[PDB]
């Protein structure tokens, strides 16, 4: 169903470029911005670069009048150093249950990853700003 | 004695150099680390007469101050023309650390007040060379020798070490107005949010601390019910115990001295060398609605530039006159890389300023970064905004000088660059400041 | 319902203060972060100042099993001006009506407030972020 | 010594020269920053007796005045054709801010009370030169010789900078009459809406004022319930202690040199340059009810003109005749643009004015902007409106001088315009002033 | 009802103040601004004084679901001149009738009163912004 | 229904032409000043300069007996740059709704606007005034 949603906005704040890779949406459907209707292929986002202070915003919503919600994970990726991870990102909004879950794995001490605004009690999974910075 | 007043202290000889020399009337006002001291060097010759005026009103009057590294000047009961001259030595002799309990953001405002319960005799005056008078103050042999062996040294640094070495003995100003005889002096300091009726909380600081001195307790409670600090200074007690209670008029040492070799001094004074070189546009940054502009190519050996602009045309570089030693405040500081979630930099020491937000990543291990540096509080001043870009995640400020009608307060016009929102958290405060032009000497052969 | 909720980040990106003013839950409830449970009173926000640099965040949500949704106003107001009004903003996340509701009224032309991340399709409202600014 | 009055004195060689020497009667007064402080040199020679009569009555005189810069004139006692004649020099040389509580709007009032509990000895007079008597004081060599060495300079600004110089070394004006004895003095300001009735506020205010002097607290609650801020001053403690407690006459020292010198004195210390130029029409502007005229032609180099007029036949342009220097205030000050939702100008220095709101956009930084500008408050008198048009937002104000019968207040006809609504918001305060014909200088060959 | 409405906005134009006196809603309700909910009390502006270049404004509607328009009077008066009457208003946005109206009277001739914005001939009676200069 | 309406006084405060552009009433009509009854074609307005100092009214309303409120779009544009936009406004009184618009959009740094007497809460939009200047 369409209540359950997630944006995902990456905000390079630093001045060395990211990459996301592995995109993959399990459950549910990536789509645009602001239109849960306009399905799009992961392709669009996979391998593109964020480069430094702008924004990229990936948008996953469950199938309409579904009782799917949306499960999916990406990478951040520096491709500074042979396309290494920066960090290894899980999103589950279910249908099913009230527990959303939003990890943020890997371990890379060069970069410096903040993320807010999930919500993980009930309902939808919010709008989750992540800022990476290359340090 | 009794109903004596300064006019028969002054006409006995004895009496009139009791006076001076108990008052330090010959001496210079070295404006040190502890604040306002007189040396312990004559240097002026002794008059053989003094102009006086008499006055015996007591009463209780009240200053404040807005300058930062005022307070001892203020302290000394320096009138709002000696504490602008006094300001630019105190300041950069003066003792910086971070948790100042003074603030001057750009939200909240702090202020020094000062109520001198005061029971004068009368006030001695006297002339400058610049006045033009026949009566002049004739600088001691000493000092004069002092000056011309300083100025015949080899080298320029030489030079400037022996000058500093001799204005430090010497004293930095001389008062040259002063009035005679008993004050007991109360002071504090006052901060309160820039919204808040100025008047309103000058006038009940006032009241508040001109009661604390009539009724003379080391705190204050004020109309307004604020909590005010206040220190007691006791300057009363016969001819024999008038003081000097209040400075009206101070002149700056080297203005006393002959105009070829004042203007020598002077410019040997100025702690930046400065210089115009070619500049080039940042790559990147497209997004900015203005361009950015850094020093082109490599900077000289041992120069400094002090930020990004937005100018086109030139760049300013300075270099330092007087090698860093000890218990002497650096005229420039390195930067260092912030804590985290920030590439800005910081002053690495406590109140200095740099002029631009840096646009990329800054290290201070490599170029252009190792060039990059910052300002003593007393370099710069504040200046203005002007605004380009449409939406805040571009938007930029440009610092434009405040414009003023006297010459010594401007302040050089480099189009500072300034970041509206800088990415990130944890980011230094934004610079808003402006270098003085009195500051730097430009064209020397150094 | 907890399902509907709302985040409001308030982010003082400028250089001089502003007040919130006259906030008010019309419906649902404000709660602590992170913990739709610990419910909180309005006047924990009333009259604060969000000093530069600053972040506010207030979080209102539905009640814990009601059909209610949850709507609210408040208002940023600017210190130094006498408390002029900023901006006056509305937010609605209904339980019935699929679609969401965020506006921004008020005319004051010496601020500038971009707004980001809501949802108006279906679901909760979502994470908004407003940066204020005083030119 | 018993019963000694100032006939006993005056009649004693060594007690007169007391009195005159501890009293500086020989010294004018410098209307500097920090008030009316006597100056150091000696103005006028010794004489070898003073005029004098004796009053021995002690009572309680309460006196308001409702100029702006006259409290340090009304806390020394000046009465008021004192304080009429030294207004001028104080307030070209006051220090002025923009959070003075004195107000003076068109609906509030500020005023100034002093109450003095007098104990008078006698009275002492000084014959003037223009009284025509044969006791007239001689104005000492040392003064005559620096008037005639800088009335004999090469260039006019090097005259006026001279002079300047002089004014501030030996005073201002001279007191000829002044009241012998001791004086306890307290003084107040208040601050009252129009509407309210005057005579009432005068009479609360000094009935409260008298009896805080006369039952001698720094606040004082008069019947009405006002708070008053009193500044309380001793000068009274035997033929030794005996000060001047009140001055009755003052003369401006220039007044005191012959007059073929008088003249070009006087010529000289007019702050302004004037020239009569002529006009156009500035284009637009036709829904107004009267034409909008602005100098025509390119200002000349270091000229500047005042405002928009609706005289169609001439405009006044003036020029500054002292340099601008560090402590002097300018004559005239330059406007910038106001903040926001506004295209009027706004003054760069506080308390200034200008007489005429622009019809246009105003840029500072290209003209005829850029040669548009104020007045220092002391070259401006407050004029008369005469309105034009039958709508609000078509109105306008011209200026029209305030009649007066004693030339000494002449305002010149320049028929300055104001807008009667401004659009937009945050406007400056409209202007309602008019030049001093005695500030400008005329037909000068400079 | 709240369809019938009316916003004052006194704008002293002038130099001297003008006094407000003898404000009454005989019919509806005052309220606060951009708040219909917020009713207010006619003292929060009797006898108040509005500065010149000074605006004030004053918010009258119908209560809720009332078939009640909204009617009131007041006076401005010269604080200046021992409260002599300036002007007198009466505003009128009836709900049964489709004919509003709003009557300035008064023969104080050293002042000029410009009123505009107002609606007649069907709904709410609109904004009204008056204008005050004394000569 | 005529009690739908709403009058936006477009007030150049500045010193530099205004133009008024793509003026179209969606629902409703645009009718004199005052006179519900006297329609006029959006062409009277389409193109319109308002010079400095200068007032502009268009006065829009629903149809004399219809369940159709007014909604209606224009945008200031600058003449002196080529006729960039500076401003899109748009407002929407509905008949069905107790709800107003009122939308000011759009953004270039070199005009202020600064608009004022809207009404949100029910009933007519009002009247608004806008003052527009160059600076
Ligand atoms: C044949 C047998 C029929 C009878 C069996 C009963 C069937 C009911 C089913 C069992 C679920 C019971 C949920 C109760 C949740 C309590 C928490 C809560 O919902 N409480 C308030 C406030 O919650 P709040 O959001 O403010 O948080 C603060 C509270 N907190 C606990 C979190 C601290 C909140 O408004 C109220 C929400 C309304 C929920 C009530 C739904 C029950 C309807 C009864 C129908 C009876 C029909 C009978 C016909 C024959
Ligand atoms: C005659 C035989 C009848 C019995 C057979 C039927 C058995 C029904 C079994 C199961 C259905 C339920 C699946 C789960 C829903 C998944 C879609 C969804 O969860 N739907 C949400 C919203 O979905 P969404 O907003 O995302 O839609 C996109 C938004 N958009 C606007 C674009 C459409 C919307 O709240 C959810 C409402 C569902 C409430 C469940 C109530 C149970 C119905 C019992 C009917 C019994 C009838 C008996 C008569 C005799
Ligand atoms: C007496 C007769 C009474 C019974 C009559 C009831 C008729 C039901 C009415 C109408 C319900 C409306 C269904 C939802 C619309 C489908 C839209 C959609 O949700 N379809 C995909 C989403 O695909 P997607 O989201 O990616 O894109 C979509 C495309 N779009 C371009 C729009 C985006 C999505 O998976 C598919 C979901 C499964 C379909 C659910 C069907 C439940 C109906 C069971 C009726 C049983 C009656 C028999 C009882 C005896
Ligand atoms: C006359 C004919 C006889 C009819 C017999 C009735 C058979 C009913 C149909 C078959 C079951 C269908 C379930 C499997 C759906 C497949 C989608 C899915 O699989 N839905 C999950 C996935 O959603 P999820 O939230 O887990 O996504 C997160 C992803 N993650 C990986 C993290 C888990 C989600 O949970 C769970 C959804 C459960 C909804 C089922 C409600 C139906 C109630 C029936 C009432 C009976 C009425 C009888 C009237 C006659
Ligand atoms: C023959 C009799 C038929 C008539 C029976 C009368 C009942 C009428 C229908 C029911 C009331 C109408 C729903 C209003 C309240 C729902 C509020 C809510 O939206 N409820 C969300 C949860 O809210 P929430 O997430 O905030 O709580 C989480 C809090 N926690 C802390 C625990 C996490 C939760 O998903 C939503 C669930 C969907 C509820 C609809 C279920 C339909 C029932 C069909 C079976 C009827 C019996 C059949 C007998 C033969
Ligand atoms: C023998 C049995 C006879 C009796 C049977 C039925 C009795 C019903 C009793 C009780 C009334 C119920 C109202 C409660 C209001 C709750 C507060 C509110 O008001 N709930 C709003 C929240 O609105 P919303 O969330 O959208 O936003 C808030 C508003 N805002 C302005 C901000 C948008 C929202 O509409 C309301 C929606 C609720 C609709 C549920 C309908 C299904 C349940 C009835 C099915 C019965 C079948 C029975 C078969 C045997
Ligand atoms: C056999 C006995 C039967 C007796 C029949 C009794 C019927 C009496 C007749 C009628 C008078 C009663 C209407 C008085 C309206 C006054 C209130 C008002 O005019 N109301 C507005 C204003 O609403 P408002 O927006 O201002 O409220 C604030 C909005 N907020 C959201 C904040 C709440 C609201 O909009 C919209 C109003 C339109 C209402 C249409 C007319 C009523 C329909 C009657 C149907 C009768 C069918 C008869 C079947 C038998
Ligand atoms: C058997 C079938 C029976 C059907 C039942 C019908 C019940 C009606 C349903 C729902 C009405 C909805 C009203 C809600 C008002 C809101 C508060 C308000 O409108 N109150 C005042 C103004 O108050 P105020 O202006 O201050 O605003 C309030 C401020 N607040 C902060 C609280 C919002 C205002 O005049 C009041 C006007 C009265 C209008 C209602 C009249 C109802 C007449 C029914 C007669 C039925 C007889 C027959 C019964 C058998
Ligand atoms: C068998 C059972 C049948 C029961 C039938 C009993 C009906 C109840 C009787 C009558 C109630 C009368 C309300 C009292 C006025 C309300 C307050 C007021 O005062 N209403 C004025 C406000 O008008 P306004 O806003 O313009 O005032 C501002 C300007 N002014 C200068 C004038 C002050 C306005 O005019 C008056 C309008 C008239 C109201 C129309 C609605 C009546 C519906 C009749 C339904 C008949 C159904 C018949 C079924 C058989
Ligand atoms: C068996 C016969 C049944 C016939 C079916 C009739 C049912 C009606 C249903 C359909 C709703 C019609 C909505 C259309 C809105 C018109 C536009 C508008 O909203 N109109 C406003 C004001 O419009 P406006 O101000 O512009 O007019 C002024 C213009 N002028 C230039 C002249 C000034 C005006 O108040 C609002 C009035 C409220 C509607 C009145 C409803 C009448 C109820 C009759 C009940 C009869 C039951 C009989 C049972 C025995
Ligand atoms: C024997 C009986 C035979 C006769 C029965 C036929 C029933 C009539 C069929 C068809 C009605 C279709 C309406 C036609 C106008 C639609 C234009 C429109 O579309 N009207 C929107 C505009 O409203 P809005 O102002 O908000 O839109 C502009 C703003 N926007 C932002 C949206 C652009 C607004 O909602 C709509 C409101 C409609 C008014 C309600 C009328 C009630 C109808 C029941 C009549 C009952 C009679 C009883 C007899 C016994
Ligand atoms: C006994 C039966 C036949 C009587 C039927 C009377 C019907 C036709 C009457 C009763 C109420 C009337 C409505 C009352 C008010 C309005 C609002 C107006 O703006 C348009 C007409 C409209 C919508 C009327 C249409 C005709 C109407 C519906
Ligand atoms: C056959 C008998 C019962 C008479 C039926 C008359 C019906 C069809 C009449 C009565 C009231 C009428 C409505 C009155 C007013 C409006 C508003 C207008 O903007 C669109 C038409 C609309 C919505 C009318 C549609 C037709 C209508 C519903």
């Amino acid at each position: 169903a369409y209540a359950q949603w997630v944006i995902i906005i990456i905000h390079n704040v630093g001045s060395q470029d990211v990459k996301i890779k592995n995109l993959k949406a399990s459950w549910g459907k990536l789509h645009a911005d602001g239109d849960k209707d306009a399905e799009v292929s992961a392709s669009n986002y996979e391998g593109k670069i964020v480069k430094p202070d702008e924004k990229l915003q990936i948008n996953a919503s469950g199938r309409s009048d579904a009782a799917e919600g949306t499960t999916g994970t990406f990478d951040l990726v520096d491709p500074a150093d042979g396309d290494k991870q920066v960090r290894h990102f899980y999103w589950d909004s279910p249908w099913g249950s009230k527990t959303n879950t939003w990890t943020v794995s890997g371990s890379n001490t060069k970069w410096m990853i903040e993320y807010s605004g999930q919500n993980l009690d009930s309902g939808a999974l919010g709008t989750i700003t992540v800022d990476t910075l290359k340090k | 004695q009794a109903g004596d007043t300064l006019n028969d202290v002054i006409q006995d000889p004895t009496r009139r150099n009791k006076l001076i020399n108990d008052n330090n009337l010959l001496k210079g006002i070295i404006m040190g680390r502890d604040g306002p001291v007189p040396s312990s060097r004559e240097l002026i010759v002794r008059p053989d007469t003094l102009r006086a005026i008499i006055n015996n009103r007591a009463t209780i009057e009240t200053t404040t101050m807005e300058a930062e590294f005022t307070e001892t000047l203020m302290e000394s009961n320096y009138n709002s023309a000696s504490v602008k001259v006094s300001a630019p030595f105190i300041t950069a002799n003066s003792e910086y650390s971070e948790s100042s309990s003074f603030k001057n953001t750009e939200t909240e405002k702090s202020m020094y007040t000062s109520s001198r319960y005061l029971f004068p005799q009368g006030r001695i005056d006297f002339t400058t060379p610049d006045s033009g008078f026949d009566d002049v103050i004739k600088l001691s042999p000493q000092f004069t020798s002092g000056v011309q062996a300083a100025l015949a040294k080899a080298t320029g640094t030489e030079k400037r070490e022996a000058l500093q070495n001799l204005f430090q003995e010497y004293g930095h100003v001389f008062r040259t107005k002063v009035h005679i005889g008993g004050v007991l002096s109360a002071h504090t300091m006052e901060t309160f949010s820039r919204s808040e009726n100025e008047t309103e909380v000058k006038q009940d600081v006032k009241a508040g601390l001109e009661g604390a001195v009539k009724g003379w307790q080391g705190t204050i409670t004020t109309s307004q019910n604020r909590k005010l600090n206040v220190k007691y200074i006791v300057n009363v007690v016969q001819s024999e115990h008038w003081r000097v209670i209040e400075v009206t008029e101070v002149t700056a040492v080297a203005d006393l001295l002959p105009q070829p070799i004042r203007g020598q001094v002077k410019d040997l004074l100025k702690p930046l060398l400065g210089k115009w070189v070619d500049v080039e546009k940042v790559p990147g940054l497209e997004s900015l609605p203005v361009s950015v502009y850094r020093p082109k190519g490599a900077i000289p050996a041992g120069w400094f530039w002090l930020g990004d602009t937005a100018d086109a045309s030139k760049a300013l570089l300075v270099k330092p006159t007087l090698p860093a030693r000890s218990g002497r405040n650096p005229a420039l500081t390195s930067l260092h890389q912030g804590s985290g979630m920030t590439e800005q930099p910081f002053v690495d020491l406590p109140q200095y300023q740099y002029l631009s937000t840096y646009f990329g990543s800054f290290a201070h291990d490599t170029p252009p970064g190792s060039t990059l540096r910052g300002l003593r509080p007393d370099h710069v001043l504040p200046g203005r905004y002007e605004m380009h870009g449409d939406t805040i995640s571009t938007a930029v400020y440009v610092t434009r000088p405040v414009d003023v009608p006297f010459p010594e307060d401007e302040c050089f016009d480099l189009k500072s660059l300034v970041r509206v929102k800088l990415p990130g958290s944890g980011n230094p405060p934004k610079p808003r400041s402006a270098l003085k032009k009195s500051m730097v000497l430009f064209d020397s052969g150094e």
